[PDB]
């Protein structure tokens, strides 16, 4: 949330790993996202263009090789 | 006749993998150390060897690549319907949403199903279903089934890797942040669309 | 004669033959319906 | 990160099957697009 | 290891590869009549079956001169089956491709004369099965067979076998490519009694 | 059990799915069937 604000032994072990991964997470997620739209307008400029979409339909590119013809 | 590290790349045992994987379209992301780290090491020849094909390579600042031809491309090319777009454009906000966080980026198709139909006019997909569905449970359940068909397609393509033994769940990649290419730009998304286009990553429809 | 793979390729190897073999039963009843709704149709013109 | 090991003989036979389960969902595919052209054909007969 | 042999590269390096392997990826059956591509896979046969071999797939030369791409149960490029129409269609294309009246027309023929060939000498049953599994043997039936043998035509002209000849389609002449479709009834005897064997087996 | 930790697939063997999961509402483990501790 304040993200959202402003942008017996072996039990033990398995939970560390687990919070170990979660702060691998949230760093990759700070990383990823934060820089790129440290201001928020990306988000809502996304949610607004979903939402009036169907206004001007387009399609990306990407390449597709010809598949190879074979017989029986 | 080949440059030395072009003619000492070619010869890598990897190389046949990513050649055949990336024509047919493939994103590689962050995840795939091994090819990705082969391709760092030789972007610059890699990219030589490829424009002689008359196709691009381009490393988006994302950290991901991709192949794009051109018009006069020896490779085809081609496109995707407006549904999976839609899906496209719908895993780019998931991956933003800060409620997320909670789900360490594993998710569900339940939940895609659901918040799509709170921004879709209902009826503006039930036409592109089916256009005498106003809403019918039947024809609910094709949207239900048409989603995990355009899934799997976009799956092919590398958006997102699947998990575990039940296909209810999956992850998602970096290489969405494709989808974003219209909002890219603070300018008016049309004329945006128009440089995109210019540019080769789109085509009108 | 042994090949090693990690185990998150094996992993969406998994996934994606489970979520295809799903699809494939699905769209094997969707054309069934399809058949049948064209039949019904043709039997109720005439 | 962990790894895991696999015969040839083993391998081999989800790569030939997931390749066998393509196809046959495109060739399904294109022959639900004839089957709906023509129902379509046939709803504009009856309107 | 051995990076590269020098002729490897010396061979891709010559400009005009690109195009040679993006269509042989997709199949083609590169003859003789590309007196430049065969002079170039003559030079250097050997180490492009070398290399290619890396994707698990056999660069073959048939006896007749012509090359084709055959890969095996592990291949690691996408492959695709065609359908039985196709190879209806590319049977009796090898069939016209001997007939003695070709050294008359120079190898020209038009789609009447292979469309009446196929009805002919084909069971009109199985046939209308092929072009609508509902079909009620009807002429709209005949119809849309027509328009399906001119499409597969087409993908077998993108095989290469065939050329379309000046800036009609309704001319094209055949190339000696077409034997990959009768290399089965290589036997000695009448190339018209194996033929009708085989399609009256089903085969 | 002696691992003392549950997994979602033991859970659901305890609509089917979607009721399932409307009667749940945990820890994420990718490497867990399911890939969910409780």
């Amino acid at each position: 949330q304040l993200l959202n604000k402003d942008w017996i032994i072996s039990w033990g072990q398995q939970s560390i790993d687990l919070w170990i991964g979660y702060d691998r997470h949230v760093h990759k997620f700070i990383r990823t996202a934060i820089d790129m739209d440290k201001n928020r307008v990306f988000a809502q400029r996304l949610r607004q263009s979903v939402q009036t979409y169907f206004d001007e339909p387009w399609a990306l590119t990407y390449a597709n090789a010809d598949r190879l013809l074979d017989m029986r | 006749v080949m440059p030395v590290k072009l003619a000492q790349a070619l010869a890598n045992p990897l190389f046949p993998a990513l050649d055949s994987a990336l024509r047919s379209g493939r994103h590689i992301g962050l995840d795939e150390l091994d090819n990705h780290a082969f391709l760092m090491d030789f972007q610059e020849y890699l990219e030589e060897f490829y424009a002689r094909y008359n196709v691009e390579l381009i490393r988006a600042p994302e950290g991901f690549f991709y192949l794009r031809p051109r018009s006069t491309t020896l490779i085809p090319r081609s496109v995707l319907s407006e549904l999976d777009m839609m899906v496209g454009k719908i895993l780019c906000y998931l991956y933003l949403s800060p409620e997320r966080l909670a789900n360490e980026g594993i998710f569900t198709q339940q939940e895609l199903y659901d918040e799509l139909l709170t921004l879709a006019d209902e009826a503006k997909l039930l036409k592109l279903v089916n256009n005498r569905s106003t809403g019918s449970d039947v024809d609910r359940q094709k949207l239900q089934e048409k989603v995990r068909s355009s899934l799997n397609r976009l799956r092919r393509l590398g958006m997102v890797w699947f998990m575990g033994h039940d296909s209810s769940k999956f992850r998602i990649t970096e290489s969405v942040f494709r989808f974003g290419a219209d909002v890219r730009a603070g300018d008016d998304p049309r004329e945006a669309q128009r440089r995109l286009i210019r540019d080769g990553e789109a085509m009108p429809i | 004669d042994l090949v090693t793979i990690p185990r998150d390729v094996w992993n969406d190897i998994q996934g994606y033959i489970d979520s295809l073999e799903r699809e494939n039963d699905s769209l094997k009843n969707q054309l069934m319906e399809a058949d049948e709704y064209v039949a019904e149709l043709e039997e109720k013109l005439n």
